[PDB]
């Protein structure tokens, strides 16, 4: 009894039924397009879900610069060649990247620079790490969710 | 100090056993119950009347309440 | 110095000496058990109170709506909602039974440990009213409109006695937000005047169904009572959770889930179950000034219960006569409690009147008569 | 102790007082007490015990002649074997506030002579030992009981006894203390006897093996203290016991094996209480029997 | 006798004792759960979603 | 009994406490702060009730009505200047209540101190929480830096830190548990207070002396009934010049910026009483390093009374341990300035060796000193 009644009690705490209605999002993989960079909304947050041409997947697999400023190996948090999602948040005050040209191809935040690559690297600018990838599942194939 | 400075008692003699030697319910039906009926004998003639007596008064209010919700024929005998 | 470290021990101490080898008579019975019912209700009530108060929001706009969603997306939510409501009145219940057994084993003899206990009465019904007003839905907002607006009842200063308590001209945010931070407060009020009860309880100890001197039979709390007391509180604790967990709507107004509506008047306004007695009470008298008065006179009337003493024994055990007058009396409350759920028409306008003219009657005259002419039956 | 054993054995024989109730005293007649004697002062069960400068032979020689004609039956020749005694965990408190100052005796079930059970138990019952206020060794004294009997003056006096009967016993402990001082004796008491089933340590029965030791020969200084041992000997054991075999027996006790044979008398066992004088402050067979478990 | 060798055992020493209260509960929680959410169900019958559960999944959709 | 003051139950406690109580002669105003920190305790809880009477705890309004509460409720402002600027005369009180403790050698009241350090973390938890409320930048973002350390616990760490906000990040389900949080704590110091207080009158007050002063004790009334008061108005002068003339001197203009998660301010740095423990933090680069030293930094007092190797109770007649303990109050500043600035050079160096020195001086000089000591006094 007394066992049941903490576990119940503490778990009234813990995430409510709406918290976790929003912390899972799918991407239709289908509405993407070669030429516009879609991002949408997860946990408040932008997210970034990005397709390229072959110029990006190609030419930015050539990774440079002796020590990265921040610990990115494309064997760890990058699953699909084709595919790329990013956590729409500068690492230094915390703003959001637009995705048109800016230097680097990729991501540039208009607020004190940090110029970002196709692959969501930190180069030029003052963000003390990379971006951010979340930890998502992509055993739907079709589509791809960020739980 | 609540023990040892309570009372001054003389000759007094107690016998008891271990809860261990002796049974926790013992007797039901040769010493409870029928002390269960005493119990219940000697206080239903001063607990039950004014309860009785409420219930009566509360069936009546709610009665008369309610019959004088209903109509009365004799008001409309002679309407037409 | 002290062999063991439990009669050492300032700490283990006062927890010794009031749980463990506190001296008990040995033949209080299940009347004596509520006390410490009240006491684990208290603590129950405030640890399901702080559950809820985290996902709670005190605004007349979020309201409703937190409270609803708490039930609805707070893990065990529901439960905690459910727990928390029905314990206030397993509290009520409780300190009912609590307040009758003193007045009839003559415990308010003890007349610092009763008015200490009076006084926690007062502010339980305080707790239980602001708390009312925190979901606030329709019988929160007009049951708080309702009594609040008696006040103003009182001359000169009475007007504006009220529009201070509502911080406005109407029940409101500004009514909400301090009803909800006095909620919040009142319990620890409780737990601390409980502490300052015992006390003056531990100067006399416990009294007896015979009412008689227990000094010649005295046993440890524990384990005697502290089993019975065990043993009590499951035995109370069975029926309220299947109240709660079959039946979580049996007790409340179903008006209090349409969210508060000033623009619209419930058509019969009652309180929850514990206040009706006093509610009855209020409407007795048609006069505002004076319902309030009754309505007040109705609880402090506990106040004058030690002095209205005059049987030359303690208790009611051997005292027929003031037995069934007690009962009448108990009988009385229900009457009343039952009128207070009524409208205010005939027959329970008269019904009403006379069973609140009784109560004071019994309590103010009758009791203190009746247990003088008991005595000189005695030969005294 | 009558009325521990009025307590302890309560419903047997060995309820009753050796000096019998007044009513029998009263009306006890010349034929009662003649049948007595016939009955129970028999051959068999008697044994003729010396000690001195007594020739054994020249003994036995005058005992042929004066103890006398045998026995015609087999009635006459067996030796009863008497009905056994219940133990029952059970108190009896006997209040006298007037009375200066209370009697409190506490016991469990013994073994009875023939087990060798008891030769530890009298080792552990020497751990303990003994006091009263006339003991110069004071706050020093080796004794455990002792040492915070002085220190927060719990008794006016405690002793350790095991009586042992044929068929049982009672292992237990008596003490004298003021109206105030009762709860924290026996608290103290219950938990020298805790301390015995689990933290018995061989330096403390290395100690009271010696006073064991010179306990059993201090008992024979004398001619009718050997006399008392060889009469007692042979009616118990049915055979003497030399010193020489005691502390063999003694000698093998060591701290595991008092821990156990406690453990095992002791340890959560619904004790025999009797209580006599001013005894308010000692109260509840409940929290006594709650003492007789974990140290 | 299981009376008198759970108490020997089990019931006799407080450390032997409170580790039956742990593992007894332990078995006892997994035991109440599963009969109790038993009966549960067994009283409604085709009621549940998981008894309604193969028309919309599983098989068909 | 012939009065009713030794007699009362009631009035016994009150007087056995504040009145006939038996406290040395010669106890100084260091001996103050502690009826200053009952007074503040009784202070913050009332000037809390009142703001909460008028707080919303709600994300989408929580700075809306703490400034309706400055800007309509009569007199809200200056109850909303009292609670805030009082929360400060606390620590103020508390850290030299504290640190007379350390010097006077009270810590030998192991029960009376144990009890005070449990008083102290419950006063930073209620302060933490409380800084939440208002809902502003710095609000949020403390509320984010501190709480996002938990996550450094292994395996069991980022469950614990989901389980604290309610949600995956400080919202709404956060405000509300604070907000209850914070109404409630206060009155677990009050209660914790009285049992602090109980443990004291065990063995009295300790003097300056260190010696015993049963050869010369007075009454706590009228002595330090009138020297407490005097001490509380002496006090309670510069934090109303304070409070009625800079209200805005301790706090950051960055809590005037509504909560915004999505902008980080350039420089997230605390209160000025959390400031040497948020430098200690600051000092390990490590994550899960910095939170032990953050931990460590505060319940390091339950170590003190266990480094006590002196021959005589207080630092009164021990010169070594007098410099070495202004050394170490000196060391504190050091750590309270490094923490108001950013995690550069030289700042990061001089973190590092200050915070270094403080574990050090109490765990290692201070017992050695006081040993040395008693060998300077041939013992
Ligand atoms: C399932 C997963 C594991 C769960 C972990 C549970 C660990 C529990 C371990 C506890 C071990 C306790 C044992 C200690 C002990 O000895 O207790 C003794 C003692 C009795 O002593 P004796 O029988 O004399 O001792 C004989 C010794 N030879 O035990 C007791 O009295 C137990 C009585 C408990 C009943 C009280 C509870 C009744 C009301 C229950 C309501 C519960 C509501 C939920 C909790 C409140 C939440 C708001
Ligand atoms: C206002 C509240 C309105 C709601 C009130 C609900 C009350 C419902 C009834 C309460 C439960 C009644 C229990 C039935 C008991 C009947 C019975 O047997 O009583 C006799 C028996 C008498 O025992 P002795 O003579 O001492 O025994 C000696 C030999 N053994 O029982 C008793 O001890 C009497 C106990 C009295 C408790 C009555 C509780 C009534 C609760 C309301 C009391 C209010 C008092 C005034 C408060 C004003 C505010
Ligand atoms: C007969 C009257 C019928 C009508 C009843 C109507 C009740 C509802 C009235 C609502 C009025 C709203 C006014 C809002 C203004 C609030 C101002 C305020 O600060 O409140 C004071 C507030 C609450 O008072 P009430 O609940 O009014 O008193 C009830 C009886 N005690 O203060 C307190 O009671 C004490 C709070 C401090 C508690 C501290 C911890 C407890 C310490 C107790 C001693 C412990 C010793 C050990
Ligand atoms: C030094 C590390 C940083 C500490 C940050 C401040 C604490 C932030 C807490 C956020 C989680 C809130 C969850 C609410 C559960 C409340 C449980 C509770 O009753 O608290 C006892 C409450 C304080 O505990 P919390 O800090 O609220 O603990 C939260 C995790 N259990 O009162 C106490 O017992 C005092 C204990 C010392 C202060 C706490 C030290 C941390
Ligand atoms: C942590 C955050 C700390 C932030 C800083 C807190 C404020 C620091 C204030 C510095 C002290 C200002 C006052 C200096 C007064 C100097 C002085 O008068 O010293 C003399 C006197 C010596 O005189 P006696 O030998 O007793 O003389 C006997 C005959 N008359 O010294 C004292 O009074 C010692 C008093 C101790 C007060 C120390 C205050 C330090 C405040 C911070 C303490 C922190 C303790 C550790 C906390 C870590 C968690
Ligand atoms: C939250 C409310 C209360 C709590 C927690 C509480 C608690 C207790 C407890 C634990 C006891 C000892 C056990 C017992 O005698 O039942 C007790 C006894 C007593 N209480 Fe209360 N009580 C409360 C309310 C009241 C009220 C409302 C009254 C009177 C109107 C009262 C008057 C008394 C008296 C007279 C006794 C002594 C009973 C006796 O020994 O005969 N208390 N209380
Ligand atoms: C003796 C103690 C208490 C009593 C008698 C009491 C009584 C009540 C009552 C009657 C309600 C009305 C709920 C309903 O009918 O829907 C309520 C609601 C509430 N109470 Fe309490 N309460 C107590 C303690 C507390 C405490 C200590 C807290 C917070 C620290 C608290 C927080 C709340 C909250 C948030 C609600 C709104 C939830 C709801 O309306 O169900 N309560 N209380
Ligand atoms: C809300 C927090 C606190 C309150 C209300 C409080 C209250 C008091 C009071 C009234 C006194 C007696 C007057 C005095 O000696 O100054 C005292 C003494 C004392 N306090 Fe506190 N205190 C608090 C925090 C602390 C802390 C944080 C510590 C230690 C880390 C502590 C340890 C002590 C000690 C050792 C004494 C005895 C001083 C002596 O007699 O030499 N207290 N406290
Ligand atoms: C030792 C006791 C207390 C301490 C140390 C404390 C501390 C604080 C602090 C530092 C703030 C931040 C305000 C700001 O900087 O803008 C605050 C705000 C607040 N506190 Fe307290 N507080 C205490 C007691 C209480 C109590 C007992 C309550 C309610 C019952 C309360 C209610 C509030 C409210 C409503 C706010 C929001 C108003 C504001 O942000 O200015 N406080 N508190
Ligand atoms: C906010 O109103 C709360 C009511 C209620 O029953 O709360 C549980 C209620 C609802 C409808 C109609 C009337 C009421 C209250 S009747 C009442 N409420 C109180 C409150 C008291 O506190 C001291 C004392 C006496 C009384 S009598
Ligand atoms: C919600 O955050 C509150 C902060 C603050 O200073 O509150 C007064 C704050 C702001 C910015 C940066 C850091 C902080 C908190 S630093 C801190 N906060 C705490 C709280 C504790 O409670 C036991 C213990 C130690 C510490 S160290
Ligand atoms: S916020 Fe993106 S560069 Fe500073």
């Amino acid at each position: 009894a007394a066992k049941n009644v903490v576990t119940q009690f503490i778990s009234s705490l813990s995430a409510s039924a709406d918290v976790l209605a929003l912390s899972k999002i799918e991407i239709k993989l289908s509405d993407i397009p070669e030429g516009k960079n879609v991002a949408f909304k997860w946990r408040g947050k932008p997210l970034f879900v990005r397709h390229r041409t072959q110029a990006e997947i190609n030419q930015e697999a050539e990774v440079d610069v002796s020590k990265l400023r921040d610990p990115q190996h494309d064997l760890d948090r990058v699953k699909k060649p084709e595919w790329v999602i990013l956590v729409g948040v500068c690492t230094h005050l915390g703003c959001v990247p637009i995705a048109n040209s800016g230097d680097f191809g990729g991501y540039y935040c208009p607020c004190h620079g940090s110029h970002y690559d196709a692959s969501g690297r930190i180069r030029k600018g003052p963000a003390p790490y990379n971006l951010e990838v979340p930890t998502y599942q992509f055993v739907g194939d079709d589509l791809v969710v960020v739980g | 100090i609540h023990f040892g400075n309570l009372a001054r008692v003389r000759h007094i003699i107690t016998y008891s056993l271990s809860p261990f030697e002796q049974r926790a319910i013992p007797n039901i039906f040769s010493d409870a119950l029928p002390n269960v009926w005493r119990r219940f004998s000697s206080q239903v003639f001063k607990v039950a009347p004014p309860f009785l007596g409420a219930y009566l008064l509360y069936s009546w209010g709610t009665q008369e309440f309610e019959r004088l919700k209903r109509k009365n024929p004799a008001d409309y005998e002679n309407d037409q | 110095m002290a062999p063991n470290i439990r009669k050492s021990h300032p700490l283990l101490k006062m927890i010794n000496n009031s749980l463990i080898d506190l001296p008990a008579p040995s033949n209080i019975s299940a009347w004596w058990n509520f006390g410490s019912l009240l006491a684990v209700c208290l603590m129950t009530q405030i640890l399901t109170g702080l559950l809820l108060a985290m996902h709670y929001t005190a605004d007349t706009s979020l309201a409703f709506s937190s409270v609803a969603h708490t039930c609805r997306n707070v893990q065990y939510g529901w439960l905690i909602r459910n727990l928390h409501a029905n314990g206030a009145s397993f509290f009520f219940i409780c300190i009912f039974l609590h307040i009758g057994r003193g007045l009839y084993y003559g415990s308010y003899l003890y007349k610092e440990t009763w008015n200490t206990g009076v006084i926690l009465l007062l502010t339980l019904m305080a707790t239980a009213f602001v708390g009312y007003v925190l979901p606030w839905g329709q019988m929160s907002f007009w049951g708080a409109t309702v009594i609040t607006n008696l006040f103003s009842a009182i001359p000169y200063i009475g007007h504006t006695l009220v529009e201070w308590a509502w911080g406005g001209f109407s029940v409101d945010n500004p009514t909400l937000t301090r009803f909800f931070a006095l909620h919040f407060l009142l319990p620890f009020a409780i737990a601390g005047i409980t502490i300052i009860h015992l006390t003056f309880l531990h100067e006399s100890g416990s009294n007896n169904p015979l009412g008689i001197s227990s000094d010649s039979d005295k046993i440890p709390f524990h384990p005697y009572y502290s089993f019975k007391d065990i043993l009590g509180l499951t035995l109370m604790l069975t029926p309220f959770l299947t109240l709660a967990l079959f039946s979580p709507n049996l007790l409340g107004d179903p008006e209090n889930f349409t969210p508060a509506n000033p623009l619209v008047t419930p058509p019969h306004i009652k309180p929850e179950w514990y206040f009706l007695f006093a509610y009855a009470i209020l409407r007795s008298i048609p006069n505002k000034l004076g319902g309030v008065l009754a309505l007040a006179a109705s609880v402090l009337i506990l106040f004058l219960i030690p002095f209205l003493h005059k049987s030359k024994q303690r208790t009611m055990t051997f005292r027929p006569l003031s037995q069934t007058l007690f009962w009448l009396l108990v009988a009385n409350l229900l009457i009343l409690t039952w009128i207070g759920s009524q409208p205010v028409e005939h027959p329970f306008i008269i019904i009403g009147q006379m069973a609140s003219l009784s109560y004071f009657t019994i309590l103010l005259i009758l009791f203190p008569t009746i247990g003088t002419l008991e005595n000189k039956m005695l030969n005294y | 102790f009558d009325y521990l054993h009025a307590t302890a054995f309560q419903g047997t024989a060995l309820a009753r007082t050796v000096e019998g109730t007044t009513e029998n005293i009263k009306h006890l007649t010349r034929a009662d007490l003649a049948s007595y004697i016939d009955t129970h002062f028999k051959a068999p069960r008697m044994v003729l015990a010396a000690a001195g400068g007594i020739s054994h032979k020249e003994l036995v020689d005058a005992a042929r002649q004066h103890f006398s004609g045998v026995s015609f039956t087999y009635k006459e020749d067996a030796v009863p074997i008497l009905p056994r005694c219940r133990f029952t965990g059970s108190e009896i408190r006997a209040r006298d506030d007037a009375l200066p100052v209370a009697h409190v005796a506490l016991a469990v079930e013994g073994p009875g002579w023939a087990d060798p059970d008891n030769v530890v138990l009298h080792v552990a019952n020497a751990i303990i030992g003994r006091y009263d206020r006339t003991f110069g060794g004071g706050k020093h004294l080796s004794s455990r009981l002792a040492a915070l009997a002085v220190e927060h003056k719990l008794c006016h006096s405690f002793q350790t006894f095991n009586t042992s009967y044929s068929d049982t016993g009672l292992f237990g402990f008596h003490f004298v203390a003021d109206p105030l001082s009762i709860d924290d004796m026996m608290f103290c008491a219950q938990g020298e006897w805790m301390r015995l089933c689990t933290s018995t340590t061989e330096s403390e029965v290395k100690r009271a093996k010696n006073h064991l030791r010179s306990a059993m020969v201090a008992q024979l200084d004398g001619t009718t203290p050997v006399c008392e041992t060889i009469g007692s000997h042979l009616l118990n054991y049915g055979r003497r016991i030399s010193l020489e075999e005691w502390d063999s027996r003694i000698s093998a006790v060591d701290a595991r094996m008092v821990r156990d044979v406690c453990s095992k008398y002791i340890y959560d066992k619904c004790p025999a209480l009797a209580a006599v004088g001013p005894i308010e402050q000692l109260l509840d067979y409940n929290r006594i029997r709650s003492g007789m478990y974990w140290i | 006798a299981l009376l008198r060798q759970a108490y020997s055992a089990l019931f006799r020493r407080t450390s032997t004792f409170a580790l039956t209260v742990v593992l007894g509960a332990v078995l006892f929680e997994r035991a109440f759960d599963q009969g109790a959410d038993a009966i549960f169900e067994h009283l409604n019958e085709g009621k549940l979603w998981k008894h309604i559960k193969h028309k919309y999944e599983a098989s068909e959709e």
